[PDB]
RNA sequence: AUGAUGAGGUUAAUAGGUUCGAGGUGGAAGCAUGGUGACAUGUGGAGCUGACGAAUACUAAUCGAUCGAAGACUUAAU
RNA sequence: UGAGUAGCGAAAGACGGGUGAGAAUCCCGUCCACCGAUUGACUAAGGUUUCCAGAGGAAGGCUCGUCCGCUCUGGGUUAGU
RNA sequence: ACCGAUAGUGAACAGUACCGUGAGGGAAAGGUGAAAAGCACCCCGGAAGGGGAGUGAAAUAGAACCUGAAACCGUGUGCU
RNA sequence: UUAAGUUAUUAAGGGCGCACGGUGGAUGCCUUGGCACUAGAAGCCGAUGAAGGACGUUACUAACGACGAUAUGCUUUGGG
């Protein structure tokens, strides 16, 4: 079976949450935990709480062992955006985006 | 840089405000303008 | 030798700071660059110190800045004291070293990376 | 000084390539804990 | 610039603390003697010394992991 | 789109201890540094609750934040001269 | 044989946000469901968010709530 | 075995087709609000203090409506 987690409007911008999400796409659980945990960016934390929630799903609703789970999907979607100004010179602004994240962890089995 | 606009409390009440609009016929011309128009703050 | 983003005096003024903050306490946390310049200033000092004639204790006065410790028994001593009293007793038979460096994972706030040196 | 054309999908795609980062090095714990990087020291959550 | 290149990773002289030199400066501190004193002389080419040359495992280059081939057909001589 | 690009608004910080899910950035200590006919101390204009205590960390703060001139709750200005 | 939320009043929720010393200028913003029955309880998490369970005819009707186009951003693949 | 020759295999990334998501708020359906008129009244109040406002008033009180220290209302005659 498969068990999936999501967070909705994380507040750090997609190309960045991707960029690590890049990392951890189909390989099994243990060494996603590892490699979350020495990678260095600002996405690393918020993912693998994300990563974790859905292991605990997978076992605790679905029965499943957590011992041989692969990451089978993994995915970052926009959110909305909220819009702000920074005064330039001579009297002008400019825009500034602060974008969110809508992240989905996935794992399965393998099995039917 | 000096700006205009040096705020001041007493030149303000005694240029707008309601006895100097009220003190002539085209100040009373203005505050009728905005009772019209349904203006919150008159003067 | 390294400039580690600073003049030429705070750069001095920062490494007497770096070298007696480590005779202090014996083992302290700082980045990599710094750790590995404040390597060969403090092992210098343990070599006046082991001399121990009038002549050095005032060579390792320049440096060295002035602090007092309290140590346990309500004994105050300064760190010129403490340096020549028991660092020097401790590696009269080393013939160098005397300090190691351990490297840790990357701080948080930006990305650097974290040591910690010791006496040995 | 200013772009002359704006840039499509494809090349844009084509420039980022190159743009992403690498697994780190990752040496195992042994005597006690998990995963650490090699060379380095983890008084705690690890034996080594 | 980064990457790349080259010297090394304990069966080790890679950094380079320690010891000894080259070169640089130019006579340390302390004490003694002379002078009313500023100072001078002796101990003593003294003391100090980043990057240069040697020697020495004392401190650090740990344990590990990953990638990586299996030699096709047709024809002619052999 | 340009692009993970330009910029992040004059300057000296270091380390120990603490608290916290999380600390270069908050609190405490020591050392160091900068102004000093002033970056010190008073009174006016002008602003109008920004003042204080306890709690908070979505947005604001050109980073972070356990902090705040920000959010919540409750307080605070006394004249015959 | 008038409009149906860019329309119709500037204004379906306002001469208000806001701008200007002043006279004056002047917006944007409607729709859960028949009925709040508006998600008891368990799990991961500091929280935010989520997975189950339950309500409902329907929860990809969960309050940023009818329908949910296009630009734009992703994940997986058949041929190249 | 050696020669001479022909033709295979890779996808760091890209292209086209298909499937599944997000963002966004068009389209359809709807109406609380408007627009143009017809018929019948009426039009203008005030020193007996107006039009328009400021402050207040509810057990808990920010805004709008209502009301005025008799204040989120008092009396009376009818209706219900
Ligand atoms: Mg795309």
């Amino acid at each position: 079976m498969e068990a999936k987690a999501v967070a909705r409007t994380i507040r750090i911008a997609p190309r960045k949450v991707r960029l690590v999400l890049d990392l951890i796409r189909g390989k099994n659980a243990a060494e996603a935990i590892a490699i979350l945990k020495l990678t260095n960016k600002a996405s690393s934390p918020v993912i693998e709480k994300v990563l974790m929630s859905a292991l605990a799903n997978a076992e605790h609703n679905y029965d499943m062992n957590t011992d041989e789970l692969v990451v089978k999907e993994a995915y970052a979607n926009e959110g909305p955006t909220l819009k702000r100004f920074r005064p330039r010179a001579q009297g002008r602004a400019s825009a500034i985006n602060k974008r969110t994240s809508h992240i989905t962890i996935v794992v399965s089995d393998g099995k039917e | 840089v000096k700006r205009t606009y040096q705020p001041n409390k007493r030149k303000h009440s005694k240029v707008h405000g309601f006895r100097k609009r009220m003190s002539t016929k085209n100040g009373r011309k203005v505050l009728a303008r905005r009772r019209r128009k349904g203006r919150k703050v008159l003067s | 030798y390294r400039k580690l983003g600073r003049t030429s005096d705070q750069r001095k003024a920062m490494l007497r700071d770096l070298a007696t903050s480590l005779i202090i306490s014996e083992r302290i946390e700082t980045t990599e660059a710094r750790a590995k310049e404040v390597r060969s200033v403090v092992e210098k000092l343990i070599t006046l110190g082991k001399k121990g004639d009038l002549a050095s204790r005032r060579n390792a006065a320049k440096t060295l800045r002035n602090v007092e410790i309290l140590n346990e028994d309500e004994t105050t001593q300064t760190a010129l004291q403490k340096l020549f009293g028991e660092i020097a007793e401790r590696y009269t038979e080393r013939q160098g070293g005397y300090t190691r460096i351990l490297k840790q994972g990357p701080r948080r706030g930006d990305g650097a990376e974290s040591v910690i040196i010791e006496l040995v | 000084a200013v772009p002359k054309r704006r840039t499509s999908k494809t090349r844009k795609n084509k420039r980022r390539t190159h743009f992403k980062i690498s697994v780190p090095g990752m040496t195992e714990c042994p005597n006690c804990g998990e995963y650490k990087l090699s060379h380095r020291v983890c008084k705690n959550c690890g034996s080594y």
